[PDB]
């Protein structure tokens, strides 16, 4: 069956710069290649059909070219909404096959994280639980470290982190840090602290709240 | 309208039906067979025409049993239709030459 | 209007079977093929098979083990995929797509998240996230919703029924003790809250539950 | 006679547009295609597009961003290329070529040097270059012309209206403070100067100026 090679798997580009995704077929397939875009948690979306034919509703900065075995998807001036996975697909011979996909990344300006700390809700406390949520939003680069402190003492137990993929609205990153405790464990302490260490500042961004 | 011009018209209409049905059935037969190229309707129709006309460039052809049986029907429909037109033209010319000779 | 409609999620026990549906609308032709595509988390698109409703014939990917059986109903314009004897390897998002017989997938479904597990379905608990009394605010204020203890994936979190999209991002769920948990962030101008209401909408299709939670300042 | 005639140069401001012309002569057939080729300094030939005047259809290079629009006028036998929204990346020499529909470019135009810049057009100042009083001479003598402070490129320097070609070479221009400067060298037998006149001819198509400068011994 027809193998479609997409290399590189990841493409980093600066905002406003032209980018080109490559698709190579294991044999000659004329112009029977089609391109799809899949954003985070979204369904695939047809961008280009038959190698170069434009689709209604698709921005004019998207174009395609090539024939035979070598195909190219291009984006004139990459913007934030273009952050996604890009797949090619052939329809020349049965069965239809997909390429391995190429991820587009945008290298934007450095940004300090916006840190917010949240005390557990009244509804959760009545259930017998307590979760201290901390948001580290809209930073760049993605490298970041979160530090928890309870009454001045570092806490590592009960901390679950989660990172988002690159944001398709401003090309930034975000992460959440959740410190889950029982109500009893939560009552036996007063101060809870969330500390964010990022390369935008030599000093860590700190947010805290007292239980009282 | 005489018989020969009637049969020619009927053969032409029938040929159009064979081309359309042939294109549909070819795709249906060829999909599921690895390496098959006769698998989308627009080019299948183009394949049908060049099959019926006997040109057969070789850019497209069936690889399955049923795709090939469909092809045979398209070929025969083509040969018969154009053969029926030639026969009709001959009848037309024979009749006109008959009148020209005052017979 | 949405051309292809799929259920949000399906929970299947190891060894059991499930029939996914795909209700089609819009223009329908005799040359239409319905395709099914499997996508595992973090991985790419994988073609499963196709079916032509106008004739009922189905073809399958010969490169993979056949765990699917495609059928279609012309009266209700709905395509079906019967997945049988599932393992954790079969846990993925299954898309259906429509091809006009010309080689490309013009439209895709939203996808059906299939989870193969022995665990039981659990609706999520949604808790508000408002700033503490000591928290100072800039020109913007950050609010949130804590969607905790649900199974299986996914959940769909919107703010103000979708009208509030900008400044919103939802974090990937974390798994622990057969229960998922995530949070969703929203950032609006400080002057607009709480004068203008802010409410998150959490839908959990696996349990057919959709709850709202208004975000109010801490008393 | 010159089959394909193009303007020498065009100055375009960043974002503005320009229409290049290509007037054809000689034998013209209905099977003739006019092509356009872009060449950036130091780089190779890059195909832009084609047009068939007898029908008016145009095709373009799908591999590059379409900044060109090809048209043709049968009455004046002239081809046109509309370049729109230009940046410095579009600064190059644009050739037009004629193909007899048999695949090869039989004849090329002289090329139109397009410069995309905000700077203003400046005609060149031409100064003579004669040897000093102490300079001894062999069997040959070397003279020159100093073409200084012009914009944009190019300039065409000839000696004695082209009749004096041997022993002549013009140096590439140098750019500084939005102004170009070059010199042209000529070497004739010592016995022939200044008894037989030597004059350089400097044409600057961007400003439509062509000046002469006779080279005489220093007083
Ligand atoms: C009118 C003839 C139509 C030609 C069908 C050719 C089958 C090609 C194929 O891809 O068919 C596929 C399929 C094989 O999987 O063909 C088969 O086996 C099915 C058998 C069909 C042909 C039988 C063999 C004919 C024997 C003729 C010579 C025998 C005496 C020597
Ligand atoms: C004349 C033949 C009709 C088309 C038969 C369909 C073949 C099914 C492929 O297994
Ligand atoms: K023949
Ligand atoms: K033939
Ligand atoms: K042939
Ligand atoms: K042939
Ligand atoms: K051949
Ligand atoms: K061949």
């Amino acid at each position: 069956d027809i193998l479609l090679t997409q290399s590189p798997a990841i493409l980093s580009v600066s905002p406003g710069e032209r980018v080109s995704f490559s698709c190579r077929a294991s044999q000659s397939i004329g112009t029977d290649i089609h391109w799809y875009q899949q954003r985070t948690n979204g369904s695939p979306r047809l961008l280009i059909k038959y190698a170069s034919e434009s689709i209604s509703g698709i921005p004019s900065r998207f174009s395609g070219s090539g024939s035979g075995t070598d195909f190219t998807l291009s984006i004139n001036s990459v913007e934030s909404e273009d952050i996604a996975n890009y797949y090619c697909q052939q329809s020349n011979r049965w069965p239809f096959t997909f390429g391995s996909g190429t991820k587009l990344e945008i290298k934007r300006a450095d940004a300090a994280p916006t840190v917010s700390i949240f005390p557990p809700s009244s509804e959760q406390l009545t259930s017998g639980g307590a979760s201290v949520v901390c948001f580290l939003n809209n930073f760049y680069p993605k490298d970041i470290n979160v530090k928890w402190k309870i009454d001045g003492s570092e806490r590592q137990n009960g901390v679950l982190n989660s990172w988002t993929d690159q944001d398709s609205k401003d090309s930034t990153y975000s992460m959440s840090s959740t410190l889950t405790l029982t109500k009893d464990e939560y009552e036996r302490h007063n101060s809870y602290t969330c500390e964010a260490t990022h390369k935008t500042s030599t000093s860590p961004i700190v947010k805290s709240f007292n239980r009282n | 309208s005489a018989l020969h011009w009637r049969a020619a018209g009927a053969a032409t209409v029938l040929l159009v039906i064979v081309l359309l049905a042939g294109s549909y059935l070819a795709v249906l037969a060829e999909r599921g067979a690895p390496g098959a190229q006769l698998i989308t309707y627009p080019r299948a129709l183009w394949w049908s025409v060049e099959t019926a006309t006997g040109v057969g460039y070789g850019d497209l052809y069936p690889v399955t049993l049923w795709g090939r049986l469909v092809a045979v029907v398209v070929m025969v429909a083509g040969i018969t239709s154009f053969g029926l037109v030639t026969a009709a033209l001959a009848t037309w010319f024979v009749g006109r030459e008959q009148e020209r000779r005052g017979h | 209007q949405v051309q292809l409609q799929q259920p949000g999620a399906e929970l299947v026990k190891p060894g059991a079977s499930v029939k996914l549906s795909c209700k089609a609308s819009g223009y329908t032709f005799t040359s239409d093929w319905i395709h099914w595509v499997k996508q595992r988390p973090g991985h790419g698109l994988e073609w499963i098979g196709e079916i032509i409703p106008s004739y009922g014939r189905a073809n399958y990917n010969e490169k993979i083990q056949k765990k699917a059986t495609l059928t279609a109903d012309k009266s209700s314009s709905t395509a079906f995929m019967q997945l049988s004897s599932l393992t954790s390897e079969d846990s993925a998002v299954y898309y259906c797509a429509r091809e006009r017989g010309d080689g490309y997938f013009a439209v895709w479904g939203a996808g059906t998240t299939v989870t193969v597990s022995s665990a039981k379905t659990t609706p999520p608990s949604v808790y508000p996230l408002a700033p503490g009394s000591a928290a100072q605010t800039n020109s913007m204020v950050t609010l949130g919703c804590l969607v905790k203890g649900y199974f299986p994936e996914p959940v769909t979190v919107t703010w103000n029924s979708g009208s509030l999209s900008s400044g919103v991002h939802t974090f990937p769920a974390v798994l622990q003790s057969d229960l998922y948990t995530l949070s969703s962030s929203v950032t609006v101008p400080s002057s607009s809250w709480p004068s203008e209401t802010v409410t998150c909408n959490v839908a959990h299709p696996a349990s057919s539950t959709k709850v709202d939670k208004k975000i109010v300042p801490r008393d």
